[PDB]
């Protein structure tokens, strides 16, 4: 209870990509805000994630995005200019696998760290993880 | 005038009847309310008959009504009829609605439109232009005192 | 109109206020002074122009006027004046205004010595590098004593900094960029408040000055890079500090420019903010924003070899090539012969277009903010690098100019037109200029007390013009050009078309 | 042959194409500031060769007319569903028929983003259309009222203009009118039922429920949300707090499936509508 603004925990547990973890996180989010706001008184990214929650679950598992929608309705509608933090760009990150062999190193490590990590981590794939072992 | 207008069937006794009523309208006194009522009557009178003659006149007629309507402040029928008169597409069916956008605090955008209309009137492409010179004059005193 | 109003501070809200419409019909001067001052605290430039200014009777009625100063100070928190205090403190060298020479230390005694030292940075213009100047120089030791009862470690830097500035007038050994973390930096700033409050004493400090201390530009420059903290930028170059009129007015007007919840920030046409305070009447280094780009070199690079590359290098020379019709063809042709091949800047610099809009919906804001109060600017012309077509961040900030200097008459660009908008800077005339002209709200003292005073310094009529603008913005083109008419009129006033043709061939128009 | 299936594979190929396009922008920006640090931004045979390589890769720009076809794929993604269409018109055609046929999608690009500042800032600036079209476009501008008059009477006195009628009218938020306009075809319902709820009368909104539910099989995504919204507001006026929960929950299940959308895609203040009826639902 002492921990005050603990949004990033929601950020991380909604970044979690599995049904049960997100369910338990999200219903917790509801039960949270209900009482907490009945009392009195970051706010953006819970909705920011819930967007993806519904969007991925907009072809799978109606109920998931249902609970998502219920909670966001519970949340509100967020005046635009104040408190809007939608991203601007990503990482194509020119890294020069060409000359500057140091940047070749940068290029290679970039390839790994970008996506190969969760791929090597979250994937449910035996053989690819074998390629993972070998080429990692 | 009405009972007459359903007693004159031929396009010569009704057509003459048009001049008859045209003079008849003179006496009505300069007061809008009366002109309003009478013109409303004859306008209902058209679409009732749906024939070529007042077919080809009712938009001009409503326009005549809106003329008084806005020299004494109501554009209801002005826009409520411009659309109609554009099926018969008068040479004023544009510039006077420009004018009605003009009588309000609006002058500038209606002015871009009627500067285009001043180009279209040097490009008169029309009758000898004395009456039609008056409309170019009409846009003239936009900028005359802008 | 004031007495029960402070119940609707009411100390004097009645007596002369009994005549609170006397002007609608110094006793009443000071009456208005105090009234407009406390116009919000029992829940304009008038005094700021009476500092240096019947006569016996009003002076008798100025006794309460020349007396209630510290009365307001104690009664007031008490920081409203502090903005004007700093604005004057950038050039610090009726008792209600006569008590102001020591006001620099007065701001320090009761409250934040941090913002006080921020102002001391401005006072270092004389401290480093008058009956008030010498008084301040003496009282600086007294100022430190009063702050006490590392104070000298917040005041001894002026000697070394003045030595450095003089050596600049006179790459590392002469400078030896020194002084790790201390009270502040070259990062002069808003010092924000309520209108949290700790911002009023903003504490952007300098971790380690970069030891390069070198730039050597065409005019004057000696800059450094980030060696101090999160971000920085400064150049201890040679330039008269008088131009900061525009600089301070912009940062200040940013307030009302962000006044209302969505009623002044949706479009939120925005340009630039940072504060400054020089070390001498001819030199200084201060804060700014990032992504520096060179306008004139960019004009050269637009189409390089024998093409839209800038050909106005003889701006100082072809100024005599100004002509009516020959230079009409010349400059109109140069418009295409320096065409806008920089339209790539955003769209290509912001590809996938998720980026194009990401800063382009603010580029709309900014290049609508090119005309906050524009056509009355009446300043000088843009020679080579005046504008800053920065990237990675949409903005615009003109280079220094002055007021009403034509000499060839210069006045009474096309590259900005065709590229902009999407196929032309058409939206720039109206789309958000509306807002840029829809200003109108409650600046009833803003423009006067700040900007009108600044224009007067650098160089009811203005108030009637303000009221006309206000009412006209609210109505359908008021009576004259006052809404969309005003937008188009201002556009055409700033851009007499064939004048770009018939342009002074020094600038080779666009 | 295939529609969405083929388009999905084509968009995956266009994602790879977009990756490649963005790659060089990400790349050469690094490259030339690395060459500038080595005293020679473009002053190097290798730098020129690199620029030539980039030009060769870009040579899949491949008839900016073909790029016009690719933009004519008209991505749900608004941003470059603009960018190359921008290019398609920008310098290239300036051709009266080309210009006119493009003006159609230029307005649709402003519609894709949402903010229609170019409706009068580009289309009406170039006077696209006649005086009738000018009057219609004028509505958003401070002139909206008499235009609404005519654009209502014409709807009384050509049904496809009736939908535009209801849209503009509803856009003056004047639900208190559309409740009366034609309370005594399909696209109109979204307009009408909203007012039929908003004004709040247990007698006309009964009638709108009756009118909607009689339809064959709506099967349509729009109207059902507002239908749920309404069919809630019988119980509230008849005091059964049990079932109101059921209908509002079903409202969630709808809104949370179809109208709920992609993650971010440039949409901020226009999401409001969709999210704000949700807020009020809560």
């Amino acid at each position: 209870r002492s921990t005050t603004d603990l949004i990033p925990i929601f950020a991380n547990n909604l970044k979690s990509s599995n049904k049960y973890v997100i369910n338990q996180n999200l219903d917790d989010i509801e039960v949270y805000l209900r009482r907490k706001q009945t009392e009195r008184s970051d706010i953006t990214l819970v909705l920011g994630a819930l967007l993806d929650t519904s969007h991925k679950f907009r072809n799978l598992d109606k109920d998931l995005c249902e609970k998502c929608a219920k909670c966001i309705s519970m949340i509100g509608v967020l005046d635009v200019t104040k408190h809007e933090f939608k991203r601007t760009t990503y990482s194509e990150n020119e890294v020069y696998d060409l000359n500057d062999s140091v940047q070749t190193i940068k290029f290679l490590i970039w390839v790994i760290n970008d996506i190969l990590v969760p791929a090597f981590w979250q994937s449910e794939n035996p053989s690819k993880q074998l390629f993972v072992a070998l080429v990692i | 005038d009405l009972s007459f207008l359903s007693s004159a069937k031929d396009k010569f006794e009704y057509k003459s009847n048009t001049t008859i009523l045209d003079y008849r309208m003179e006496r009505i006194g300069a007061d809008f309310v009366p002109n309003h009522y009478i013109l409303s009557m004859r306008k209902s009178f058209d679409q009732l008959k749906m024939n070529e003659q007042a077919d080809a006149d009712l938009g001009k007629t409503f326009f005549t009504l809106a003329q008084l309507a806005r020299n004494n402040a109501r554009l209801d029928i002005a826009s409520e009829s411009l659309m109609h008169c554009l099926e018969r597409r008068l040479p004023q069916a544009e510039l006077e609605f420009a004018e009605i956008l003009w009588k309000q605090g609006e002058n500038d955008r209606a002015l871009k439109i009627v500067q285009e209309i001043h180009e279209k009137y040097q490009e008169n492409s029309s009758v000898n232009a004395r009456d039609r010179a008056a409309v170019l004059l009409k846009f003239t005193e936009w900028l005359d005192l802008s | 109109q004031y007495q029960d109003i402070f119940q609707i501070k009411p100390y004097y809200s009645i007596g002369l206020y009994y005549s609170r419409l006397l002007e609608r019909k110094g006793r009443f001067e000071y009456r208005a002074i105090s009234y407009f001052l406390l116009a919000f605290e029992k829940n304009l430039p008038k005094v700021i122009t009476f500092w240096l200014d019947n006569r016996k009777e009003m002076l008798s009625k100025a006794t309460e006027d020349i007396c209630s100063h510290v009365e307001e100070a104690l009664q007031h928190p008490t920081y409203i004046w502090y903005f004007v205090l700093t604005q004057l403190l950038s050039r610090l060298l009726a008792q209600i205004i006569m008590h102001i020479l020591l006001s620099l230390a007065v701001e320090y005694p009761s409250h934040i010595l941090w913002y006080i030292t921020a102002l001391v940075n401005s006072n270092s213009s004389k401290r480093v590098l008058i009956l008030e100047k010498y008084r301040q120089h003496s009282q600086n030791p007294h100022d430190l004593v009063s702050s006490a009862l590392l104070t000298r470690v917040c005041l001894q830097d002026v000697k070394s900094i003045t030595s450095r500035s003089g050596k600049s007038l006179e790459n590392v050994a002469p400078s030896a960029m020194v002084v790790p973390v201390r009270k502040n930096l070259d990062i002069i700033s808003p010092l924000e408040s309520n209108s949290p409050f700790r911002p009023v004493v903003s504490i952007i400090r300098f971790g380690s000055s970069y030891k390069v201390f070198s730039s050597l530009k065409k005019p004057k420059q000696l800059n450094i890079i980030g060696s101090d903290g999160n971000i920085y930028g400064i150049m201890c170059k040679k330039e008269d500090v008088r131009q900061d009129n525009q600089y301070m007015q912009f940062a200040t007007t940013m307030d009302f420019l962000l006044s209302k919840d969505i009623a002044s920030r949706k479009r939120s046409l925005g340009i630039n903010i940072y504060s400054v305070l020089s070390l001498r009447e001819d030199c200084g280094i201060l804060e700014m924003v990032p992504n520096v780009v060179t306008l004139r070199s960019i004009l050269s690079t637009k189409y390089e070899s024998l093409k839209i590359k800038y050909s106005l290098k003889s701006l100082h020379d072809r100024w005599q090539h100004t002509a009516v019709d020959g230079k009409l063809e010349f400059y109109m042709e140069q418009v295409d012969k320096f065409p806008p091949i920089l339209y790539q800047w955003f769209l290509e610099n912001f590809p996938d277009p998720i980026n194009w809009f990401n800063a382009r919906n603010t580029y709309a804001r900014s290049y609508a903010v090119m005309a906050m109060v524009g056509h009355i600017l009446g300043l000088g012309d843009r020679h080579c690098e005046n504008i800053l077509l920065d990237i990675q961040t949409g903005k615009v900030l003109h280079v220094d100019f002055d007021c009403l200097f034509e000499k060839g008459k210069r006045l009474p660009t096309p590259n900005l037109l065709d590229a902009l908008g999407i196929i032309g800077t058409e939206g720039t005339f109206k789309k958000s200029s509306e807002v840029t002209l829809a200003l109108m709200r409650k600046n009833e003292v803003a423009l006067m007390n700040v900007i009108e005073t600044i224009m007067y310094d650098r160089n009811q009529k203005a108030l009637k013009v303000l009221r006309n603008k206000i009412r006209g913005i609210d109505p359908q083109d008021g009576l004259v050009l006052s809404v969309a008419g005003q937008t188009e009129t201002l556009i055409q006033e700033a851009t007499s078309e064939d004048n770009l043709s018939k342009m002074y061939i020094g600038w080779l128009p666009f | 042959g295939m529609n969405n299936l083929q388009v999905d594979s084509l968009r995956m190929c266009y994602e790879s194409i977009f990756r490649v396009f963005e790659y060089c922008k990400k790349w050469a920006t690094e490259f030339k500031q690395n060459y500038s640090k080595l005293h020679g931004t473009f002053i190097i045979k290798d730098t020129k060769t690199t620029n030539m390589l980039l030009r060769i890769d870009e040579f899949l720009r491949t008839t900016p007319s073909d790029l016009l076809a690719q933009r004519s794929l008209e991505t749900d993604s608004f941003e470059r569903s603009a960018l190359y269409l921008e290019q398609c018109y920008r310098q290239n055609p300036h051709d009266k028929n080309q210009n006119g046929q493009l003006l159609k999608n230029l307005q649709i690009t402003y519609e894709e983003i949402g903010d229609i500042d170019s409706l009068d800032g580009v289309l009406r600036t170039f006077a696209t259309g006649n005086l009738v079209s000018k009057i219609e476009e004028l509505q958003y501008s401070e002139n909206w009222k008499l235009a609404q008059d005519c654009f209502n009477v014409l709807g009384k006195f050509d049904p496809k203009t009736t939908t535009r009628m209801l849209k503009s009218m509803y856009d003056h938020q004047l639900y208190s009118q559309i409740i009366s306009n034609s309370s005594f075809v399909k696209e109109w319902y979204s307009i009408g039922l909203e007012a039929a709820n908003l004004e709040g009368n247990v007698q006309t909104l009964k009638n709108w429920v009756e009118q909607i539910e009689s339809l064959r099989n709506i099967d349509d995504r729009e109207v059902l949300l507002q239908y749920n919204i309404a069919k809630a507001l019988i119980a509230i006026s008849n005091e059964d707090p049990l079932r109101t929960q059921k209908y509002i929950h079903n409202s969630f299940r709808l809104i949370g499936t179809n109208f709920i959308t992609s993650s971010k895609e440039t949409t901020l203040l226009k999401k409001q509508n969709l999210l704000m009826k949700l807020h009020s639902l809560y």
